[PDB]
RNA sequence: GCUCGCCGGAAGACCAAGGGUUCCUGUCCAACGUUAAUCGGGGCAGGGUGAGUCGACCCCUAAGGCGAGGCCGAAAGGCGUAGUCGAUGGGAAACAGGUUAAUAUUCCUGUACUUGGUGUUACUGCGAAGGGGGGACGGAGAAGGCUAUGUUGGCCGGGCGACGGUUGUCCCGGUUUAAGCGUGUAGGCUGGUUUUCCAGGCAAAUCCGGAAAAUCAAGGCUGAGGCGUGAUGACGAGGCACUACGGUGCUGAAGCAACAAAUGCCCUGCUUCCAGGAAAAGCCUCUAAGCAUCAGGUAACAUCAAAUCGUACCCCAAACCGACACAGGUGGUCAGGUAGAGAAUACCAAGGCGCUUGAGAGAACUCGGGUGAAGGAACUAGGCAAAAUGGUGCCGUAACUUCGGGAGAAGGCACGCUGAUAUGUAGGUGAGGUCCCUCGCGGAUGGAGCUGAAAUCAGUCGAAGAUACCAGCUGGCUGCAACUGUUUAUUAAAAACACAGCACUGUGCAAACACGAAAGUGGACGUAUACGGUGUGACGCCUGCCCGGUGCCGGAAGGUUAAUU
RNA sequence: AGGACCGAACCGACUAAUGUUGAAAAAUUAGCGGAUGACUUGUGGCUGGGGGUGAAAGGCCAAUCAAACCGGGAGAUAGCU
């Protein structure tokens, strides 16, 4: 459900929210929270490495199984949940034996429904395998590029990883970015796509909505003056020049992946 | 316990002022002047050794010394300790 | 108007006191120096 | 001392921060005080700050700091693990009355409370660095129930009025009482209890989590206020005795109700929204090792202890920051009356002040104001400045529009007082009395009393009734920028920056990128619906041709070409 | 409901006059803008000089900023006065 606000004064004039009314209206699950404290894009040394960040609402952390090794014990979907961490949501799940756990929400995934990880699970959404146990052509999410790790690709809301081809001790798997990429048949995923798919529709409207999510504004080089920034300067609106970083390098068409231990990997480039 | 030549160190004097008779003639209080590092528990002993009286409750309080002048050189008086030692009604030390 | 002299003892013992200069050799440094120009009031701390 | 004037959401009061004797008393007037000074925040001397309950200290953590080993670095050092620090946050306990020249929740009187140690008695499974629960948390909004507080009435004491009237439906004043302890209320949340079993809680668990029955269908947690008690006490208007004229001393009346009412309390509640809202200990409860007719624990009771440091005084200011006794700056709390929507504003209370040069005169001219014949923008770069408008209710309101707006468009009418409707209405509150039941802080009814708008009709005064203060000028065309924001602290607030939106581009995660000789850290406890860079800048209709030049992307036949040999 | 509306506190600074050896090394007085938010404020913390930070004015970094301040190289050099 994508709702757009009324232009009842200019701020509200714009704006397009995603409304989940299935999501937990009280407060999540307690011993599963951890503090997370703001950084302001600062490092250890204090100095800014990432510009841009700052502010925004409080939010505490959710422990999330990205692992899903609990193996052979069924659970089952206690509800779904707001995660202000990620863009997906996330449901709370209990296993028969009484432990409860956070997990990344599929497509399609509500109250009451079974899931199971393990080797001898069945193929439906929210189950985790491994994908030597997964067939060739299925759509899978939170995917381990090791045996062990973690789920660490198609987590984002909306995205899923394609099985494209198992040779051997590798699969070949098609990213949401369109590359082609090997992995360990011993590595786990769940079937399914990730949920909240609606997330990419929404419109913020006005700048208060962007500093709430702790994005602090952008100031364009060509506005600056030359002793901060390579495109500064100019009496009036000048350029010429060609468009690079705020330290020199070219940012239109420059390539800068540079690892030669993870080229083996890559069956081909998402061009 | 506290020994003998502590306890007869901690006193130094007993303060007069009107505030100080005033005490004495209505709450039967004594006020002194006691070592800067003396406890309530070391003044109660030791007044009730030294004068051989009955206390029961000593209060106290740190006195800032004042500073002065003299012959336009920048000078200071000490700091102190003064204390208000109540007695139980019917010593009159 | 506010003035640039805001003063918190806790702020100006932190930043200048005895032992944020003993914290450090370039502290302590300004410490030796201090002692060898003979300087009545080493540091901010009394 | 009597008058007058000023502030009164402060120019009163109380604190934190900062200062540090400026506090109080005697004395002195050289210098200091923008004048004099008998005065002083000045000189000199003396005095003055009393805590188990307030605060610090202490226990616990945040950001952050330091950091045994460790990793890294010419050296100096950098980072970081276990740890240990770090409040602006969490953690036990006191109230009222009196008292000094100067302190008081600290002294005194009355009445309370908390934590812990030792002992004695009685019952017993006690035990952590480990498990669980709790502590524990956002914004907005709405309603009810209260109190602080006020007003009126009853009551009590006093009054009979400098000039006409004032024994009354008159005047003045007072009419106050805490924490604690019992009650458990308006209301908020939750279905209980007892069994059996279990892949979970780093092992054990009787605890928590899960599962299956039985059993009752109400139990439990929390909770403002009131009531009782505290209190036969305290305080009390006033009287009477001295006064050393600064005040001391003694006594002591009434001490009730109704209505109105917070932005405070119930309420960390309830409803709702998205941007999804600390930590750790105190605390309660599980057990492991271990002790085991002992230790330990529970309850009661007696007894001891609760140290140390601060406490004066200023604190929107003559004591702090501004070189000054400087039109500046400086966080929090309290919050009376009449009018008013109001913490606006005007006049006042409590309280505090008249701003540390005065006296005359009544020229030009300067500053801050009031009024102005006739004219009314003719002024001027420009209506700069000024004048003007200005409230509530009701009628009415155009182009255009993104259908919200435009709009308070524009414009207009009414408005004081008195009487009547109605000896005081609609509404609000609500005593008695009658009755019902699981008897109460219950329930149904009932309505005295108190309070009380707004409207209509008729009269009436004035030049004027939103009468003071307070309080939109309005409209028409057009440039720019969508909008709310931001900026040259101290000559520029804008058309500049940002912005939501759009596009290109990089980035497969030990991501790109940034900070760092490094180790590492941020990006991110994120994973392409993500993150970085760049340009454009809501929205609508759109965004054409050129790859010659420069940049980037791809290619690898041929030429040229480094160290090396 | 709202970066909604009118309007005090609070935050700011558009116009004018005054002041310019000021009451003030940036204020006063009358008007003015925002006033539930990209708000504002207390306490503490971190970022250090070719460095920081900057909704970007070369702004700000203790009345100092097209490279702070303090000490040193240091009696720099000065075909100039
Ligand atoms: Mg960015
Ligand atoms: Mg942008
Ligand atoms: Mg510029
Ligand atoms: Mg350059
Ligand atoms: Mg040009
Ligand atoms: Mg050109
Ligand atoms: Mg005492
Ligand atoms: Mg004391
Ligand atoms: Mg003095
Ligand atoms: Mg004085
Ligand atoms: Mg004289
Ligand atoms: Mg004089
Ligand atoms: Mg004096
Ligand atoms: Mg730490
Ligand atoms: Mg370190
Ligand atoms: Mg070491
Ligand atoms: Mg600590
Ligand atoms: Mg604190
Ligand atoms: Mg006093
Ligand atoms: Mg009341
Ligand atoms: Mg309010
Ligand atoms: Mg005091
Ligand atoms: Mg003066
Ligand atoms: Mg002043
Ligand atoms: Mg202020
Ligand atoms: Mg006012
Ligand atoms: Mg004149
Ligand atoms: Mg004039
Ligand atoms: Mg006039
Ligand atoms: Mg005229
Ligand atoms: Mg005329
Ligand atoms: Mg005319
Ligand atoms: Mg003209
Ligand atoms: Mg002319
Ligand atoms: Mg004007
Ligand atoms: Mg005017
Ligand atoms: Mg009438
Ligand atoms: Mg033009
Ligand atoms: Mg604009
Ligand atoms: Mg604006
Ligand atoms: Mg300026
Ligand atoms: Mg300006
Ligand atoms: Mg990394
Ligand atoms: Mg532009
Ligand atoms: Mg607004
Ligand atoms: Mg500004
Ligand atoms: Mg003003
Ligand atoms: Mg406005
Ligand atoms: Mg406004
Ligand atoms: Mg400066
Ligand atoms: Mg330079
Ligand atoms: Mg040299
Ligand atoms: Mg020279
Ligand atoms: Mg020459």
């Amino acid at each position: 459900a994508v709702v757009k606000c009324k232009p009842t004064s200019p701020g509200r004039r714009h704006v397009v929210k995603v409304v989940n009314p299935e999501l937990h209206k009280g407060k999540p699950f307690a011993p599963l929270l951890e503090k997370n404290s703001k950084s302001g894009g600062r490092n250890n040394n204090g100095r800014i490495t990432t510009r841009h960040i700052g502010g925004g609402h409080k939010q505490a952390y959710r422990i999330v199984d990205f692992k899903r090794n609990k193996d052979g014990i069924p659970a089952v979907v206690e509800r779904l949940e707001y995660d202000p961490n990620r863009s997906a949501n996330i449901a709370l799940v209990l296993y028969k034996d009484g432990e409860r756990r956070y997990i990344l929400a599929p497509k399609g995934l509500k109250a009451g429904d079974q899931i199971q990880s393990g080797v001898d699970a069945a193929i439906k959404p929210g189950n985790t395998l491994p994908m030597r146990n997964i067939p060739v052509g299925s759509t899978v999410h939170n995917v381990e590029m090791k045996p062990g790790k973690g789920g660490q690709l198609a987590r984002s809301a909306g995205t899923y990883v394609q099985i494209v081809a198992r040779d051997g001790a590798y699969v070949t798997l098609r990213l949401r970015s369109g590359e082609m990429r090997k992995v360990e048949a011993d590595c786990r995923a769940t079937l399914g796509e990730v949920g909240n798919a609606e997330h990419m529709l929404r419109v913020l409207g006005k700048a208060g909505a962007a500093r709430w999510r702790g994005v602090r504004p952008t100031v364009r080089g060509t506005a600056m003056n030359p002793v901060d920034h390579p495109h500064g300067g100019g009496e009036g609106r000048n350029f010429g020049k060609h468009p690079v970083t705020p330290w020199g390098v070219q940012t239109k068409g420059k390539k800068t992946r540079s690892n030669k231990r993870t080229d083996k990997f890559i069956v081909r480039r998402r061009s | 316990m506290i020994r003998e030549e502590r306890l007869l160190k901690v006193l130094r004097a007993p303060h007069v002022s009107e505030k100080a008779s005033t005490a004495m003639e209505k709450s039967n209080t004594i006020v002194l002047k006691v070592a800067k590092d003396a406890t309530k528990a070391e003044i109660k002993a030791a007044v009730q050794k030294l004068f051989e009286v009955e206390v029961e409750v000593v209060n106290t309080l740190v006195v800032k010394g004042k500073v002065k002048r003299h012959g336009q050189r920048i000078g200071r008086r000490s700091d102190w300790k003064k204390a208000y030692v109540t007695l139980k009604e019917g010593q009159n030390l | 108007m506010k003035r640039t002299f805001q003063p918190s003892v806790l702020k100006r013992n932190r930043s200048h006191g005895f032992r944020a200069r003993m914290a450090t050799k370039n502290g302590r440094q300004v410490l030796a120096r201090r002692r060898a120009k003979g300087r009545a009031r080493l540091t901010v701390s009394k």
